[PDB]
C-alpha cells in the first residue's frame, strides 16, 4: 500500500544550522502532504500542509517541498532553535485512509558561551553526583557499573537570566562511590571542575 | 482545543477500557490513532457528523462511535499486551482535502500481565552543593524518583506553591534500575537551578511532586502490600544560608 | 429552479443515400432539468437498439444529449423521435427529413 | 487529468 | 492557436430509488475523452478516445477513485442544499460543476474556471485571479466562508495553474493526429418552396462555426445550434425566407461564401 519513510531517524544539531529533514512515499495520490511536530503531553501540531498540487510551502523558518512524481518531500528549518526540538512527522493523506512516517527526532543545542563544567556531590540510600555547565559538545557516556546510574544531558533554561546550561546526574546505592570517579566514563574536558576537601 | 479522558490508563489482560475525547467546538469529524513503537502512529477510524468515514488497521476488538453532540469514544475490549500505545484524538472542522486536523494530548495505555509489580514511586530532593554555589553564583537542586512501575509518572516543581518551569529540566524518559530483569523498576531525576542568593533565603518552599500513575480506586488488589494506587508522592526542601 | 425546453434535431450522420449503412441521430439539447425519454420511432413503432451518449452541459448550464442508432435509410421507410420531457405538455415527434 | 479534491459544500 | 481541458460532473437525487446518479465527461477542446456513470454494475472511469487509453493502469485506478469521491461529496451536498434552501427530501435536484483551464501556443495558463449549479441556477464560482468567490445567493456564501476557511482555491489554483496545463500539454502531445489537427466542412445550398435557402456545412472540428450584395440579413435567418454527427464531427445549417451565405472556420483556408446552384 502506502509507505512513508522519513529521513533521519534522530538529529542533534547545534543551535543555528540549518536542517533537511526528508520524507519519501511510494504512492502519489494523495490530497495534501503535512508535517507535523510532536511533544511530548502536547500531541501532534501541523506545521505545514502542502497541497495536491502545490510544489512548496513556507512559514517563518519552514519551507517544505512536494514532489509527487517522484514521491518526496524535504522540510527545511532555517536557522534551527532549540524550541524546535521535538519528532517531525511526515503526514500523507490518500484516498482509503492517513499515512504516518517513522519521524525525525529533533533535538538542537543551545551554545554554550563559556562552559565551566564540574562535578558536584549534593547534601543526602541515595547520593548523587552532577555533571554541568558543559558545553554542547561533550558527550555524557554510560557507566561501566550497573550500580552506577547516570542520565543523559539535559538543559535547563533559567528565563530570567538567559542562561542555559546543561546537566548529568548520577547516583548509586553502593559504598566507595565518590563523583570524582563518578563521570569516569566520559570523554570529560580538562577543565572540568574538581572540588574536593 | 481537543480534549482526551483519561490522560493515563493501567490495565491488565482480558480487561476493557473507554477512551473518550472532546472535539474542538465546531469541529464535525473525529480521527482516532494509535502510537505504537513497532508499528508508529497508525490511523484507526474517522467519524464525520455521527458517521464512521474512514477506517485504518483497526481491530475487531475495538468499538468507536461518534455521539450527537459530536463527541467520540473509543473502547478497546480483550486487551493484549501488544495494546499499550499512546492513542490520538484529532478533530477537523470537516472532510476538506485542503484541511488540517488537530490533535489531543493522547492516552498513554498500559496493559500489564498482572498488576502485581505495580509500585509507588520514593522521591528524593537533595541540596545544592556548596561548592557549586560559591563557584558558580547559582545553586542546583536535585530530585530522584525511583522504584516505580509503570513509567507513568509527571515530575513538576513548586516554588513556594507555584509550578515552576525555568530553570526546571527533567529526564525526557526513565531509566531502569535493573536493565537486566524484565518487569525492572524505573528512576528519574529533574533538576531545578535557583540563584545562589534565591536559595540562601530561608523563606523559600522547594518542593518535588511527583504524580504516579498506578491503579485505581475501583481496581482489585490482594496482595498484603499497600495498594499501589494513582497517588502522588513528594519531596520537600526548604531554602538555607 | 428552472424548467427549460428541449431543442429536438432528428437528422443523420451522413449524406442519406437509399441501400448505404448510415446513422439516426436524434439531437437533444437546451434542456432541465436531465430527466428526459427519448425514443426513435420506426414506421411508428419503437426502436430497441438505440445508443445514446454520457449526459453533458453547456455554459448556460442547459443538458445537451445525442440519440443515435445504425439503420439503412430507405425511402419507403420513414423515422421520427419521440422526445418527452416535463416542459411538454404532449411528447413531441419530430421526423426526420432528408433535406433538414 | 482530474484534481484531487474534497470539498463539502 | 488555444487548447481546453474541462470536466463536467451531474449529481441527480432519486428520492425514494436509490444514491443519486452521477454522470461526469472529460474534454480536450471539443474531443470526449473519459467518461464515468454510476449507473453501471462496476463504475469505473473509461476510455472515449484512442490517445487516451495509452495510459496506465495507475491512471485509471485514480481517476477512477476521483470520480467515486466526487460522487460521494456531491451525494452529501445533495443532502446539505436541502438544509440550506429548506427543501423536502422528496424532490429531485441536480448539482453540475465544471472545472478545466485554457492554454495559449506556448501551454501557458490563459484563465481558470471553477463553477457550481444547483438545479440550473449559478451556486458559486471560482473568479478569474484563483484565489475568491463569487456566491449567486446566501446559501453559496455559506459554502463560500467554509471554502475560504478551508483554503479549497489555494488547492485549486495550484491544479489550474500546475497540473491541469500539464496534463492538457501530455493529451496534445499523445493524441497530436486528431487534436491537434482540424477539419473544414462540407457546404451545399438546398431550395424548399413554400421559398427557403439553406446553406449546410457537414462534417467540421472544432465545433466553432459561423453561418445581399454584401450585407448581412441576421433577422431573418433561422440558425440551428450546432450538432454533433457522432464520429467526432459538427454539423450546422441557416435558413433565410426569400442572397448569399457566409462561412467561417478555422480548417477553412479563407472563408468561403456560397450560392444556390440550381
Ligand atoms: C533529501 O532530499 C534532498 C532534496 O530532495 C536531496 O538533495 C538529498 O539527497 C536527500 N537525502 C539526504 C539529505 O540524505
Ligand atoms: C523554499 O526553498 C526553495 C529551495 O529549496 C526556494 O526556491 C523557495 O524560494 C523557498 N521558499 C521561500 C523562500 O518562501
Ligand atoms: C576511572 O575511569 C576508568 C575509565 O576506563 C574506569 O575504568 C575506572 O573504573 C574509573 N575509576 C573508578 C574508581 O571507577
Ligand atoms: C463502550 O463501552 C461502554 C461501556 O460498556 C458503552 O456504554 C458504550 O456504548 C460502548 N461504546 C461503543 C462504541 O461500543
Amino acid at each position: 500500500k502506502q509507505e512513508v519513510t522519513q529521513i533521519p531517524a534522530a538529529l542533534s544539531v547545534p543551535e543555528g544550522e540549518n536542517l533537511v529533514l526528508n520524507c519519501s512515499f511510494t504512492d502519489s495520490a494523495i490530497y495534501n502532504l503535512q508535517w507535523f511536530r510532536q511533544d511530548p503531553g502536547k500531541g501532534l501540531t501541523s506545521l505545514l500542509l502542502i497541497q495536491s498540487s502545490q510544489r512548496e510551502q513556507t512559514s517563518g523558518r519552514l519551507n517544505a517541498s512536494l514532489d509527487k512524481s517522484s514521491g518526496r518531500s524535504t522540510l527545511y528549518i532555517a536557522a534551527s532553535q532549540p524550541g524546535d526540538s521535538a519528532t517531525y512527522l511526515c503526514a500523507v493523506s490518500n484516498f482509503n485512509k492517513f499515512y504516518f512516517g517513522s519521524g525525525t527526532k529533533l533535538n538542537v543545542k543551545p551554545n554554550i558561551q563559556n562552559p565551566d563544567p564540574a562535578v558536584y556531590q549534593l547534601r543526602d540510600d541515595k547520593s548523587v553526583c552532577l555533571f554541568t555547565d558543559f558545553d554542547s559538545q561533550t558527550n555524557v557516556s554510560q557507566s561501566k557499573d550497573s550500580d552506577v546510574y547516570i542520565t543523559d544531558k539535559c538543559v535547563l533554561d533559567m528565563r530570567s537570566m538567559d542562561f542555559k546550561s546543561n546537566s548529568a546526574v548520577a547516583w548509586s546505592n553502593k559504598s566507595d562511590f565518590a563523583c570524582a570517579n563518578a563521570f569516569n566514563n566520559s570523554i570529560i574536558p580538562e577543565d572540568t571542575f574538581f572540588p574536593s576537601p | 482545543g481537543v480534549t482526551q479522558t483519561p490522560k493515563h490508563l493501567i490495565t491488565a489482560t482480558g480487561q476493557r477500557v473507554t477512551l473518550r475525547c472532546s472535539p474542538r467546538s465546531g469541529d464535525l469529524s473525529v480521527y482516532w490513532y494509535q502510537q505504537s513503537l513497532d508499528q508508529g502512529l497508525q490511523f484507526l477510524i474517522q467519524y464525520y457528523n455521527g458517521e464512521e468515514r474512514a477506517k485504518g488497521n483497526i481491530l475487531e476488538r475495538f468499538s468507536a462511535q461518534q455521539f450527537p453532540d459530536l463527541h467520540s469514544e473509543l473502547n478497546l475490549s480483550s486487551l493484549e499486551l501488544g495494546d499499550s500505545a499512546l492513542y490520538f484524538c484529532a478533530s477537523s472542522v470537516a472532510t476538506y482535502s485542503t484541511d488540517t486536523q488537530y490533535f489531543g494530548p493522547g492516552t498513554r495505555l498500559t496493559v500489564l500481565e498482572d498488576l502485581k509489580n505495580v509500585f509507588p514511586p520514593e522521591v528524593a530532593v537533595f541540596e545544592p552543593s556548596e561548592a557549586e554555589i560559591s563557584h558558580t553564583q547559582k545553586a542546583t537542586l536535585v530530585c530522584l524518583a525511583t522504584g516505580f512501575f509503570p513509567d507513568h509518572v509527571e515530575l513538576s516543581w513548586w516554588v513556594n506553591g507555584k509550578e515552576v518551569h525555568s530553570g526546571v529540566c527533567t529526564d525526557p524518559q526513565p531509566l531502569k534500575e535493573q536493565p537486566a530483569l524484565n518487569d525492572s523498576r524505573y528512576a528519574l531525576s529533574s533538576r531545578l537551578r535557583v540563584s545562589a542568593t534565591f536559595w540562601q533565603n530561608p523563606r523559600n518552599h522547594f518542593r518535588c511532586q511527583v504524580q504516579f500513575y498506578g491503579l485505581s480506586e475501583n481496581d482489585e488488589w490482594t496482595q498484603d502490600r499497600a495498594k499501589p494506587v494513582t497517588q502522588i508522592v513528594s519531596a520537600e526542601a526548604w531554602g538555607r544560608a | 429552479m428552472i424548467q427549460r425546453t428541449p431543442k429536438i434535431q432528428v437528422y443523420s450522420r451522413h449524406p442519406a443515400e437509399n441501400g448505404k449503412s448510415n446513422f439516426l441521430n436524434c439531437y437533444v439539447s437546451g434542456f432541465h432539468p436531465s430527466d428526459i425519454e427519448v425514443d426513435l420511432l420506426k414506421n411508428g413503432e419503437r426502436i430497441e437498439k438505440v445508443e445514446h451518449s454520457d449526459l453533458s452541459f453547456s455554459k448556460d448550464w442547459s443538458f445537451y444529449l445525442l440519440y443515435y442508432t445504425e439503420f439503412t435509410p430507405t425511402e419507403k421507410d420513414e423515422y421520427a423521435c419521440r422526445v418527452n420531457h416535463v416542459t411538454l405538455s404532449q411528447p413531441k415527434i419530430v421526423k426526420w427529413d432528408r433535406d433538414m | 487529468g482530474q484534481v484531487m479534491v474534497v470539498a463539502p459544500r | 492557436g488555444s487548447h481546453s481541458m474541462r470536466y463536467f460532473h451531474t449529481s441527480v437525487s432519486r428520492p425514494g430509488r436509490g444514491e443519486p446518479r452521477f454522470i461526469t465527461v472529460g474534454y480536450v477542446d471539443d474531443t470526449l475523452f473519459v467518461r464515468f456513470d454510476s449507473d453501471a454494475a462496476s463504475p469505473r472511469e473509461e476510455p472515449r478516445a484512442p490517445w487516451i487509453e495509452q495510459e496506465g493502469p495507475e491512471y485509471w485506478d485514480r481517476e477512477t477513485q476521483i470520480s467515486k469521491a466526487k460522487a460521494q461529496t456531491d451525494r452529501e451536498d445533495l443532502r446539505t442544499l436541502l438544509r440550506y434552501y429548506n427543501q423536502s427530501e422528496a424532490g429531485s435536484h441536480t448539482l453540475q460543476n465544471m472545472y478545466g483551464c485554457d492554454v495559449g501556443p506556448d501551454g501557458r495558463l490563459l484563465r481558470g474556471y471553477h463553477q457550481d449549479a444547483y438545479d440550473g441556477k449559478d451556486y458559486i464560482a471560482l473568479n478569474e485571479d484563483l484565489s475568491s468567490w463569487t456566491a449567486a445567493d446566501t446559501a453559496a456564501q455559506i459554502t463560500q466562508r467554509k471554502w475560504e476557511a478551508a483554503r479549497v482555491a489555494e488547492q485549486l489554483r495550484a491544479y489550474l495553474e500546475g497540473e491541469c496545463v500539464e496534463w492538457l500539454r501530455r493529451y496534445l502531445e499523445n493524441g497530436k493526429e486528431t487534436l491537434q489537427r482540424a477539419d473544414p466542412p462540407k457546404t451545399h445550398v438546398t431550395h424548399h418552396p413554400i421559398a427557403t435557402l439553406r446553406c449546410w456545412a457537414l462534417g467540421f472540428y472544432p465545433a466553432e462555426i459561423t453561418l445581399r450584395d454584401g450585407e448581412d440579413q441576421t433577422q431573418d435567418t433561422e440558425l440551428v445550434e450546432t450538432r454533433p454527427a457522432g464520429d467526432r464531427t459538427f454539423q450546422k445549417w441557416a435558413a433565410v425566407v426569400v442572397y448569399t451565405c457566409h462561412v467561417q472556420h478555422e480548417g477553412l483556408p479563407k472563408p468561403l461564401t456560397l450560392r444556390w446552384e440550381p
